[PDB]
């Protein structure tokens, strides 16, 4: 469970349509908005001992946000908040394809077991759901979260 | 509403689980120009959206 | 929406730098650089808003 949040978009500094999407602990924060950023995108949490209690503490990413244009406000729920080591267990692979405007998400989510580098196998990329944006794309950076 | 936004920043509504009609398009205000693009416009009670 | 002195709450966008793409929305209200002598916010000749 380490990859957390995203951004999409062209110049990420709030000039260009530049998305930001966090699938944090709780809700779906999908947001194509006006967005002002720091160097490198992160994310974060800290973990105790007395309790096994992970506390939601960082935000570093927006310094100022009042614009949005589309905006994704889902449910919340609870997320297990991992950091096991061990054999690797968890693709979670979006494949983005764009065609005629609407930015295009997939779904295909699998628990795998093996060491190290991507497993072989088939595996297939089928349409999930699609967000009908219509906006200027050129790049795109993804915030990690710090454990 | 009471104002809209600017053409510039103009404004977002989401809409969704509600049923709809046009037929209710003559009472509350006059509309001046009401036309649809690539759809059949008196069809709108007959589709799901 | 017109009033007696004017309803002067409402904007247009004059002319941008740049062309658009659909459903966007940008407020970004830099000086418009007409020509030549760039403005960094000066409003200057060539040096609209």
């Amino acid at each position: 469970n380490i990859i957390r949040g995203w951004i999409f978009g062209t110049t990420l500094d709030s000039k260009t349509q530049s998305l930001l999407i966090v699938n944090n602990a709780t809700n779906v924060v999908i947001k194509v908005c006006e967005f002002q950023f720091c160097n490198d995108p992160f994310l974060g949490v800290y973990y105790h001992k007395n309790n096994k209690s992970w506390m939601e503490s960082e935000f570093r990413v927006y310094s100022s946000a009042n614009n949005c244009t589309f905006e994704y406000v889902s449910q919340p729920f609870l997320m297990d908040l991992e950091g096991k080591q061990g054999n690797f267990k968890n693709l979670r692979e979006f494949v983005f394809k764009n065609i005629d405007g609407y930015f295009k998400i997939y779904s295909k989510h699998t628990p795998i077991n093996l060491v190290r580098d991507l497993p072989q196998g088939f595996s297939a990329l089928e349409p999930l759901v699609d967000l009908p944006i219509g906006i200027n794309i050129t790049r795109f950076q993804t915030l990690l979260a710090l454990h | 509403a009471t104002r809209f936004a600017s053409v510039y920043a103009w404004n977002r509504k989401r809409i969704s689980n509600c049923v709809a009609d046009y037929s209710v398009l003559y009472n509350s205000a006059s509309f001046s120009t009401f036309k649809c693009y690539g759809v059949s416009p008196t069809k709108l009670n007959d589709l799901c959206f | 929406d017109s009033k007696v002195g004017g309803n002067y709450n409402y904007l247009y966008r004059l002319f941008r730098k740049s062309n658009l793409k659909p459903f966007e929305r940008d407020i970004s209200t830099e000086i418009y650089q007409a020509g030549s002598t760039p403005c960094n916010g000066v409003e200057g000749f060539n040096c609209y808003f």
